[PDB]
RNA sequence: GAAACUGCGAAUGGCUCAUUAAAUCAGUUAUCGUUUAUUUGAUAGUUUACAUGGUAUAACUGUGGUAAUUCUAGAGCUAAUACAUGCUUAAAAUCUCGACCCUUUGGAAGAGAUGUAUUUAUUAGAUAAAAAAUCAAUGUCUUCGGACUCUUUGAUGAUUCAUAAUAACUUUUCGAAUCGCAUGGCCUUGUGCUGGCGAUGGUUCAUUCAAAUUUCUGCCCUAUCAACUUUCGAUGGUAGGAUAGUGGCCUACCAUGGUUUCAACGGGUAACGGGGAAUAAGGGUUCGAUUCCGGAGAGGGAGCCUGAGAAACGGCUACCA
């Protein structure tokens, strides 16, 4: 609901660029007090995204595997 | 009534949980001065807020402690006070009676008029020209 | 003055160095360290114009330079290094040990010690206090914090420290009847017995010390300093064992053994 | 220019002091740093020793801290409602100390949804249920997450360490301001 | 370049920080036996006193 | 080993007494009200590596301007303990999120997180002394009945102190890409592994040299100076800004306060203060720019970069002469 943010109908074409962009953020080394802040912050707007989106974030994190 | 101005008056980092609701009491934060200075009921069960108050705000009593008659209570929560003495002149052989004005912060919890003697504290700056508090009264 | 003074003139120097006042215009300020400005002896007053060994300030950094002084076990290079109280000074080339004790008069007193007794040194308890981590440590009177304390090891305490591995090795309560040394005041440079500890909360605390000739002076506790028990101290004593002695008597022992 | 110096000030018996030496570097005063709501500015300052100083001229992102339930997220600032010392940095929305401000409800209404799971696996039931005695909270505050901003404070002090950390009001404060409101 | 020297001190310089760390582990263990002691020690005696 | 970069110093010292009448200064207090280069002592396994860049330049080569200066323009080069980046090192414990089995009194593979620095919010930091009954959650144990002991807490006269813990936060730091001398020990014989004495840096704490402010008392003549301060802060309260920090130091809103015949306020001073000097029998009177301590200044006002430290002046910038 924020201002600045995505809107719905362009939400499909925008959001897999994002949730790419936060997998790499996420796969930092979270060693340093503000790398191991990045990587809860990547952590934490995962509720902000819409339950289908969530999901594929955790099949971008099982695709390796 | 203690909520009396524009910003709301609390003790810092003294935290009422409202979940819990364990008393209906506000939490209230103490301290004794030292120097066999009792800390007064009134401020144990009072419900003001003062922050330059010796047993209840962030002020702490060091340094000379001092007596004097009040002089004046006309100001907001502080006094002026008089100390007289005895200054000798070695020539005649003979003393002269002086006298100092000393302003004073006073806690609510004290009730002072103007002829009680109060037993005062030097503590950090807290104005212009306040450098004591009161700490006793009689 | 719009920052840290340099220059220490001679009129301004501390009075028990013994310097001449016209030799020259300034004196050794003693740099930073361990011991106060006024409560320290510079290491070239020591080696200059109380063991003679140098004759100018030029040798004596030619001495320390070689680096044959040790102070408290470590080499110094310093020439206005602040050697202090309870202090040791190693000379291995000459084969000497000594211990900065003040005498009677009140003056750093020139005091051989034998090895093993060069290796520790005494400390009052400054402060007791946790450090990071929950980590327990003690800070002396010269400096030395000492991680790991006794608990039982308090303010105002003695502990005998080694120089070695500066850990503490014993310890003495501050308590009536122990051995104490006077190190300020015009009482400064006496030994004595603690007898009763007058208290004053928020101001100075005062002892009273008796002597061996049944004198009794009052003290700061500040200048008061735990040595040992009665007769029994843990450091050798300078001559005189720090009993004042009057003026009458002074004339007297010096025409005796004259 | 800025000078913290009493000695220009008048005696309290209000005699006229005669200027005894003249303006010393360790009574100076800077600039005040209006903080601002926008994209993040901040500037350092060389402060008195080695130590540094930041200046916030903008910032939009502060951590508030939900202290009854004892968690801290990072939220965007509204705007400005309420100041005590002053109404005209109320109306151009200048960042201080005691400031009350209206921040977004989000990020703390996804942390309660999951938390209780309530709204305002078997693993995640069992803590529910185990939390579900401390589900409820003030009517107030779940009315502005029906709304979905919050009204907070601001504990920090901007033109010093750079920050707009805050808390969210409760209880008699959020009445009291709520009167002021 | 790299030099033995180089290397030579970077070797040092880590074992020094694991020797640190290895003895002042030694010196905590050993305080806690001592208030452990201690705390032993009292006990017993309130117990007495009881 | 010239030159230059880098680091440090130049804020010490020396000189003068213009301004300054509770100001400075003397004695005596306080920082639980704050900064502190350096010395000294502690203190960091949690962070392509047989070791990263120009996101770069001086000195230097060469081409030039100006009458003139410790003036410098263009182009070409190359270094770091300069500048900017960036890993590599034990185990355990605890706390979360939890696939799945199973409906238990449940369990649980796994996936994460934790040193320090900053900011915010919350929690612990006990106690003058002794015994019981229940509600809820819920853990050790036996002789299945009920039982459950020795249970952890420092300092101060006093604190929201020291310290620790939880949750996040950061144009956010630190956690050695440095250097000298020497060539010891293990072997699977590899320029393999390991290793000595020092220098220089670095977080935090303490100490030291210091700084800042501060509590009480104490200054010559003048009453033919009696009321002063408050519009433009004077007294105090609340909140904020700024400060290294307290504080009308400044801002906004509030009240009307503050000093005074025990001489305020104003005026004079050829007034820097003191330790001291002279005189005197004692009381006193006078001197003290001048070998030491403390304060102020660099022709007069105003404003600043650098640096731990300056409102610097043998540093810079205006205005006045
Ligand atoms: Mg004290
Ligand atoms: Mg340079
Ligand atoms: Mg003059
Ligand atoms: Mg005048
Ligand atoms: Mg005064
Ligand atoms: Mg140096
Ligand atoms: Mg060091
Ligand atoms: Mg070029
Ligand atoms: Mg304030
Ligand atoms: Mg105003
Ligand atoms: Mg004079
Ligand atoms: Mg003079
Ligand atoms: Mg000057
Ligand atoms: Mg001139
Ligand atoms: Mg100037
Ligand atoms: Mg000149
Ligand atoms: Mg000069």
């Amino acid at each position: 609901n924020g201002s600045q943010s995505i809107k719905a109908e362009d939400e499909k074409v925008v959001m897999p660029y994002v949730l790419r962009i936060f997998f790499g953020r996420a796969q930092v080394p979270p060693t340093s007090g503000q790398k191991r802040s990045r990587k809860i912050a990547v952590i934490s707007v995962l509720p902000n995204f819409k339950k289908p989106y969530i999901n594929d974030f955790l099949s971008l994190a099982s695709e390796r595997l | 009534t203690v909520q009396s101005e524009r910003a709301f008056q609390k003790q810092p980092h003294i935290f009422n949980n409202p979940k819990v609701k364990t008393s209906k009491r506000t939490k209230r934060w103490y301290k004794n001065a030292g120097l066999g200075f009792k800390t007064p009921k009134t401020a144990i069960e009072g419900s003001y807020i003062d922050k330059k108050c010796p047993f209840t705000g962030l002020v702490s009593i060091r340094g000379k402690i001092l007596t004097g008659t009040v002089v004046s209570t006309k100001m907001h929560r502080t006094i002026v006070i008089r100390r007289a003495y005895l200054h000798y002149i070695p020539k005649y052989n003979r003393y002269e009676k002086r006298h100092k004005n000393v302003p004073v912060h006073v806690s609510p919890a004290f009730r002072v008029q103007v002829g009680d003697i109060v037993t005062v504290g030097q503590c950090r700056p807290i104005s212009k020209t306040v450098r004591f508090n009161v700490v006793k009264v009689s | 003055a719009r920052g840290p003074k340099k220059h220490l003139k001679r009129l301004a120097a501390p009075h028990h160095w013994l310097l001449d006042k016209l030799s020259g215009c300034y004196a050794p300020r003693p740099s930073a360290g361990p011991h106060k400005l006024r409560e320290s002896l510079p290491l070239i007053v020591f080696l200059r114009n109380r063991l003679k060994y140098a004759l100018n300030g030029r040798e004596v950094k030619a001495i320390l330079m070689q680096r044959h002084v040790k102070v408290d076990g470590k080499v110094r290079t310093d020439t206005t290094y602040p050697a202090g109280f309870m202090d040791v000074i190693t000379l291995d080339a000459t084969n000497e040990n000594f211990r900065l004790v003040y005498d009677v008069k009140g003056r750093f007193a020139v005091h051989r010690i034998t090895d093993e007794e060069a290796s520790y040194k005494l400390g009052k308890v400054k402060k007791v206090q946790l450090g990071k981590k929950g980590v327990p440590y003690v800070v002396t009177h010269d400096g030395r914090t000492i991680r790991y304390p006794d608990p039982n090891i308090k303010v105002n305490d003695t502990v005998k420290i080694d120089l070695a591995s500066g850990k503490i090795t014993d310890f003495i309560k501050f308590d009536a009847g122990k051995l104490v040394y006077v190190t300020g005041g015009r009482n400064l440079g006496r030994i004595g017995t603690i007898v009763h500890k007058e208290r004053h909360d928020g101001g100075f605390d005062l002892v009273h010390i008796k002597d061996s000739l049944d004198n009794t002076f009052v003290t700061r506790l500040n200048n008061v300093f735990v040595i040992g028990e009665q007769g029994k101290p843990y450091i050798s004593l300078p001559k005189g064992k720090g009993i004042k002695l009057s003026i009458a008597e002074e004339r007297d022992r010096r025409r005796a053994q004259q | 220019g800025i000078s913290r110096d009493s000695r220009h000030k008048r005696s309290a018996t209000g005699a006229k002091r005669a200027q005894f030496r003249k303006k010393r570097k360790f009574e100076l005063g800077r600039q005040p740093a209006n903080t601002k709501i926008g994209a993040k500015r901040i500037h350092s300052v060389r402060t008195r020793g080695g130590n540094k100083k930041y200046r916030a001229l903008r910032i939009e992102t502060g951590n508030f801290s939900w202290a009854s339930e004892g968690i801290s997220k990072k939220t965007r600032i509204a705007g400005v409602v309420y100041h005590p010392s002053n109404n005209e940095l109320v109306r151009t929305n200048t960042l201080t100390k005691a400031a009350i401000v209206q921040i977004d409800a989000t990020p703390f209404r996804q942390w309660f949804e999951a938390h209780y799971g309530q709204t305002l696996s078997k693993n995640a039931e069992r803590k529910w249920a185990a939390r579900a005695a401390s589900a409820k909270i003030e009517s107030s505050v779940e009315s502005q997450f029906s709304a979905g901003r919050l009204y907070a404070c601001i504990s920090s002090r901007p033109g010093q360490s750079g920050r707009c950390d805050g808390y969210i009001l409760e209880g008699e404060e959020l009445a009291f301001y709520l009167r002021r409101l | 370049l790299v030099t033995p020297q180089r290397l030579q001190r970077k070797r040092h310089q880590r074992a020094l920080k694991v020797r640190n760390a290895q003895a002042q582990r030694e010196a905590a263990a050993e305080y806690a036996q001592l208030l452990a002691k201690r705390l032993s020690e009292r006990k017993a005696e309130k117990a007495e006193i009881r």
